């Protein structure tokens, strides 16, 4: 797997004792959505 | 009437106006996080950039750009629009990532062939880590990013705190990682796969702070536009009392005419 | 110095030995070491600014000694003591979840993750 | 006033109260003599009144008589005939604020409100 | 005019405004009623024309929307885009009547969103060409439409089958 | 609260502040927009165009207006109704599925009309 | 233009400045001007004879008086009697002027004549014959033909417009009747620009070709010109193109 | 009321609604062929409503205190108060009490918004308990009043502090 | 709506479709068409005609008229004795 | 639209339609701007915009006091010049080009004025 994937899943499982404030598991805990297109056509937005 | 239809459109102008000014005050709140978030971020961005520029690295195509999925935050989005079609003018056939509805309609009407991967769920948010992350995973895999030897993103740097220019940058591929002239002060491993890790690693922080640079310019550029908001509806405001006050002494003179007539009978 | 960064946090924007597992087993540096760039696995890592000596747990990152003196470290976030029983618990129940399950690979991570822990 | 004035030589204030109901009465007098009312109701000999009356408060040779009157916005419409009847006489305005007195600043008089054409 | 309205079974509004919009004949149809409704006109074009109300006055309201710069949903841009075809499809030329078995098909079509899947720009060539077709196919249809002034299942679904035959063009 | 009895009244009152909610909100909506306002905010509004299209209600005498069969309500079943949608035991029910229906039994069948 | 904004002195600066005509020894140069000062405290007026005895002014200009607590019949024959001296000076050849300070005040006097007579108001209460009057007392003011001795009485009507309601029926009726109007923008005259002048609520048409040409060539275009500051500055809030940059610097000096 | 006030007493009179009598003494003007005013009522219609309200008083110590209290209520015809009758009254009155729609459908009974009500003898016949623990309150109300124009977000603490205490 | 700004068209053009039943049979469905015309010029209502003429519609329509010229008791009088025939 | 023809009708009804739509838009423009306005909506008021200083055209009895030398256009030229416009031909040059200048040459030419 990509590597900035591989540290952001590190950093998610980090900032699990917990004393964690908000910003921190924010931006360790996002929703969204990543509607593909085409060459036109959209691959519906999938959860991101 | 004119004086009730007057009242009533002054009296929706007075709420909108109220409602202008208490987003700018929310804006500015909301503004303080932004930039404060911005700051750190671009430091960061900075220490690899320093890699970059030591090593002297230096660079189809690649367009991605960044604005939110909301609107109402003034030009930022159409300033925007207008600085990617400018080098849209330079590549016809570069694929757009956008990032953000609003800047996909605009560009959608310039070229909608170019639309090839888009997020929605990115605009009201804040820049975060996780996100970045993750659209970079996936431009690595759907764009094939490193096909593209040119890489560019836009953003707007937010050039005083009351301005916004749009601004762009190259993500650098391993391949460019590769050729630059110094890498031998850096010293890595030939067998090492660092340059295609960096560019993945980079892809993510670069495009974290493209994002940090564009949502405090455009959470600024809201407040302006929200104070300016409420100039113009005072303005109207003002002209309309003029008209609701000789309205109102209007209706009492037609009436006192009917009076007096009824008086001279 | 010491350029050491985090997106919303800098935690120690002369450091003179600084310890850190790297993609390169485990490397110190010390006052002059010759430019290098190294990936940061996660890690469990020490800075000493003087004799002075900061303890950190670390999400890994990417490691630049810049020609210029200047170590350049990017990490995605950190000290150790934040990191640190409840952290415990919930890996134990992510390495049940590597048992089913990009979900397979990540919960392969969050193992590694547990390596990391019980480094602590 | 006049006798201060005219036979005591004496400058001399006469002091006013609402002249929104020296207007009100007058515009009454005109319906009750059953004239015609003038428009916004006051009476067609508002402004001759109103005339007589503050050209007999000015510095004669003797004294002078100086009115402060107190000026009631009629609804807060200064639009309206008789604020401006008023104004026509006003050689100054004094503009006091309770939003100034609020600030504690007694003078309750709010500085840039107030205007005059003595100041020049 | 006070009078008048309450004296009146129904107010027929036409708005000038609407007129330099480009709604000829302009009706201002938020205030044009007729109070009893429907049972003085035909049967079939009270059939047909059953939500065509509904449409309109969901339009006026999505429309109105748009304007404030607010981000359209789909659920409203499909009516938007319903919507923008039935303003277009009520325009009519000054001196231009229509028979009723002739005015039945084209509010069949619009209703039955044929014409609101036709683009904007084409839609005044469509209305021609498609009482062009009936006229040589299903003139049938509309000689039974005028003679009968309802629409059975089995009319309703030749008149559907008739306008799906002219979905091309 | 006693001359038609409390429940009736306490019913009615939620509707009365929900509704006045609904239409100072419907000012900010209109530009800011539904999306902009609290969750809490987006639940009252939701209710209370679910509570708009409850009020309508078919007339046996619009079988001739709108041709539309009328609905009849008796007054404790009204107030049991209103109660219900309020608490947001049919806040699962559609927007469309409260109008022009009478009792609890034709908002229900309503929805299960649009499920179908 | 508005009330009290000085808009006597406005009219005052040009008597002034013809002292230069006005004991300018050609009797063409020679204007008799005659100032009315009508609903206005007797004060003020001495004051203004005292300004005017100050600039020694006075001795060619003529000062009628129908003050605020002067009647109105005889406000209403103020402006009326005035022409009549005015014509004297016409009906010599010579020239003149007569500036009614101010027939607003007229009109507010015929009204309450009009009512006082039971006459029915007209519109905005102002008796339907207002425009009769006006008519009548305005175009006596000319420019006659040289078998005539070249007569003029020239006329500077001075309208007090209250809340700058140019709609309003008497100034409607004023405008319709004159040739060129003067309106004076109250923002910009508090605004530090004295005399403050609307540059195109302000217009002329008669007065052009009677201007010394050396002053039609040099101003030639700049009321095209300053507006094209009006447009300038109206979009300002135009463009940051050098041109419409020029022109707002241009304006702004 | 002249009797208990006399015999020194106090007691209030609730004259409801004032309106109503001015359209009485239009009607009655109006068929006398009295002289119409404005808003077609008579122009001694201030002359009326002024002798009923100067009658109300608190008489010299010397004259016994007779006090006698009056609460005169006036109707507002589309929340009319620039309208004759409203106008006039409101300046004979001493205070106003100005209750809006707004409040009495959020249920908030009485519906008097105080914004629009004043007293100007006020503190001088408030009780000194009440007086001490409610100078706080005008104080915080008026915050209130101020810190409704949020109403969204991201808003200081001192808002969000008043919100709570304002709307409790 | 606002005056004459094809309002008097909108009359015309009732006429218009009520020809297919006029010319067409069915004497209870044939509305001979009243046109009343109150206040209006003799131009405006020789333009009707000739219009009418030419729809060929002056065979089952009755104009009741009264000029602009034509008197103010003949204007009230129009729409009354208009609404006898 | 055969009285004075199809395409002087089409042209005209363009037109109208137009301005009314700039028109229509005013307030919220006036509140707003039109970089808060849609993109579509710009491009017809940008059009609307160079319309409007179009039918300016100084008179030749107006050529002494507007101090601009007259426009007199024959009606055959009218109809071409606003339908060039309408069809955006021309549409790429100042709109103080089409300002105080009659026909479509004309508008070309000041174009060229102002480039200079």
């Amino acid at each position: 797997i990509s590597y900035a994937a591989y540290l952001n899943v590190a950093a998610q499982a980090i900032r699990s004792t917990e004393l964690q404030t908000a910003s921190v598991l924010n931006r360790s805990q996002t929703d969204a959505f990543y509607t593909q297109y085409k060459n036109a056509s959209e691959p519906t937005p999938i959860t991101k | 009437a004119t004086l009730k239809e007057v009242e009533m459109r002054l009296k929706s102008i007075k709420n909108i106006e109220k409602i202008t000014k208490t987003m700018k005050i929310v804006a500015s709140t909301r503004l303080s996080k932004a930039e404060k978030a911005k700051i750190s971020a671009k430091k960061m961005d900075e220490a690899e950039q320093l890699f970059y520029k030591n090593a002297e690295t230096k660079n189809k195509e690649l367009i991605v750009a960044i604005t939110s999925d909301k609107g109402l935050c003034g030009s930022i989005h159409s300033q925007l629009a207008k600085a990617v079609r400018r080098h849209l003018n330079d590549q016809p056939n570069a694929d757009i990532v956008t990032i953000g509805d609003k800047i996909k309609m605009q560009l959608l009407r310039t070229h909608p062939n170019n639309i090839k991967l888009s997020i929605n769920g990115i605009g009201k948010d804040a820049p975060t880590f996780q996100e970045s992350a993750l659209i970079a995973d996936k431009l690595l895999s759907v764009m094939k990013a490193g096909t593209y030897p040119k890489i560019s993103i836009f953003y707007n740097d937010p050039v005083s705190s009351l301005s916004f220019e749009p601004s762009e940058k190259p993500i650098f591929n391993a391949k460019t990682i590769e050729q630059s002239p110094s890498f031998g002060k850096f010293e890595i491993d030939t067998d090492a796969n660092v340059p295609r890790d960096l560019f993945e690693y980079t892809l993510a922080n670069q495009m974290l702070t493209a994002m940090a640079q564009g949502y405090a310019a455009e959470i600024s550029a809201r407040r302006n536009a929200m104070d300016n908001a409420s100039k113009n509806a005072g303005d109207m405001i003002n002209r309309y009392s003029i008209l609701y006050n000789r309205t109102r002494q209007a209706v009492i003179t037609n009436e006192l005419v009917d009076i007096i007539t009824g008086a001279s009978s | 110095k010491l350029q050491f960064a985090l997106p919303h946090e800098t935690l120690y924007s002369e450091v003179t030995q600084v310890n850190l597992p790297a993609k390169s087993g485990r490397i110190g540096v010390l006052a002059n070491h010759v430019p290098t760039v190294e990936q940061l696995l996660p890690g469990v890592v020490e800075v000493m600014e003087g004799s002075n000596s900061k303890k950190f747990f670390i999400s890994g990152g990417f490691a630049t000694v810049q020609p210029d003196s200047q170590l350049c470290v990017t990490a995605i976030e950190a000290p150790l003591e934040s990191f640190s029983e409840n952290i415990k618990n919930l890996l134990a129940e992510a390495k049940k979840n590597v048992s089913s399950s990009r979900e397979a690979a990540e919960a392969a991570i969050q193992v590694e993750v547990l390596e990391n822990l019980q480094s602590v | 006033a006049e006798y201060f004035r005219d036979e005591e030589g004496q400058d001399v204030l006469l002091f006013i109260d609402n002249i929104f109901r020296f207007t009100q009465a007058g515009s009454e007098v005109s319906a009750l003599l059953g004239r015609i009312p003038s428009a916004v109701g006051y009476q067609p000999t508002l402004a001759t009144d109103m005339g007589l009356l503050q050209e007999r408060i000015t510095t004669t040779k003797k004294g002078s008589v100086t009115s402060v009157q107190a000026v009631y916005v009629p609804a807060d419409d200064l639009t309206d005939p008789a604020p401006a009847t008023t104004f026509a006489h006003l050689d100054a305005t004094t503009v006091l604020s309770r939003g100034i007195s609020e600030l504690g600043i007694y003078p309750a008089v709010d500085p840039l409100d107030s205007k005059s054409r003595l100041l020049d | 005019p006070t009078n008048v309205i309450s004296i009146t079974d129904g107010q027929i509004f036409l708005e000038a405004e609407l007129f330099y919009k480009g709604i000829r004949p302009a009706i201002n149809v938020g205030l044009s009623v007729s109070r009893v409704g429907s049972a003085a006109q035909v049967k079939a074009l009270k059939q047909v024309a059953g939500s065509l109300k509904l449409f309109l006055a969901q339009y006026r309201e999505v429309a109105a929307f748009a304007q404030f710069g607010s981000d359209l949903d789909a659920s409203t841009k499909q009516t938007l885009v319903r919507g923008e075809r039935l303003t277009q499809l009520l325009k009519q030329n000054q001196y231009s009547p229509l028979a009723t078995e002739e005015q039945v098909p084209l509010i069949y079509a619009g209703v039955n969103g044929h014409l609101d899947g036709i683009e904007l720009s084409r839609i005044g060539e469509f209305e021609s060409s498609f009482l062009s077709y009936l006229k040589s196919n299903h003139n049938e249809l509309l000689t039974e439409i005028r003679e009968k002034g309802e629409l059975s299942k089995e009319l309703l679904a030749s008149l559907k089958s008739a306008t799906e035959s002219f979905v091309a063009t | 609260a006693a001359v038609v009895g409390q429940e009736h009244y306490d019913v009615a009152s939620k509707v009365q502040e929900t509704l006045q909610t609904y239409k100072s909100l419907q000012d900010i909506i209109a530009i800011l927009g539904m999306d902009e306002l609290s969750e809490q905010d987006k639940l009252t509004v939701e209710r209370a165009r679910k509570i708009q299209r409850f009020l309508s209600q078919p007339f046996a005498v619009a079988e001739v207006f709108t041709g539309i069969p009328g609905k009849l309500v008796r007054l404790k079943d009204t107030v049991a109704s209103f109660k219900a949608v309020l608490e947001g035991k049919y806040d699962n029910i559609p927007e469309h599925a409260f109008y022009m229906v009478g009792g609890i039994e034709d908002v229900v069948a309503k929805a299960e009309k649009l499920a179908a | 233009g508005d009330r009290q904004t000085g808009k006597t002195a406005v009219a005052l600066d040009t008597i002034l400045n013809q002292k230069r005509w006005n004991n300018g020894s050609d009797e063409s140069k020679k204007l008799y001007c005659v100032y009315v000062a009508v609903g206005q405290k007797r004060s003020t007026v001495a004051q203004l004879v005292q300004t005017l005895e100050q600039h020694d002014a006075m001795k060619y200009s003529i000062i009628v008086a129908a003050t605020a607590s002067e009647a109105a019949p005889l406000q209403y024959l103020a402006p009326f009697t005035a022409a009549s001296i005015g014509e004297w000076f016409r009906d010599n050849g010579k020239h003149a002027l007569i500036v009614y300070d101010d027939l607003s005040k007229q009109a507010v006097a015929y009204r309450q004549l009009s009512l006082l007579l039971r006459r029915p108001p007209g519109r905005e209460a102002y008796p339907g014959d207002v425009f009769y009057l006006h008519s009548r007392l305005l175009e006596r003011a000319a420019k006659l033909s040289e078998k005539e001795g070249s007569g003029s009485l020239t006329a500077l009507p001075v309208i007090e417009t209250q809340g700058g309601d140019v709609s309003a029926y008497i100034p409607t009726n004023v405008i319709s009747i004159t040739d060129g109007q003067i309106f004076l923008e109250a923002e910009l005259f508090y605004k530090g620009i004295r005399p403050a002048i609307n540059v195109g609520l302000s217009v002329s048409r008669v007065g052009s070709a009677a201007q010394v040409k050396a002053l039609k060539q040099v101003a030639g275009s700049l009321k095209l010109f300053l507006a094209q500051y009006r447009e300038v500055a109206a979009f300002a809030q135009s463009d940051l193109d050098a041109s419409t940059k020029q022109t707002l610097v241009r304006g702004e000096r």
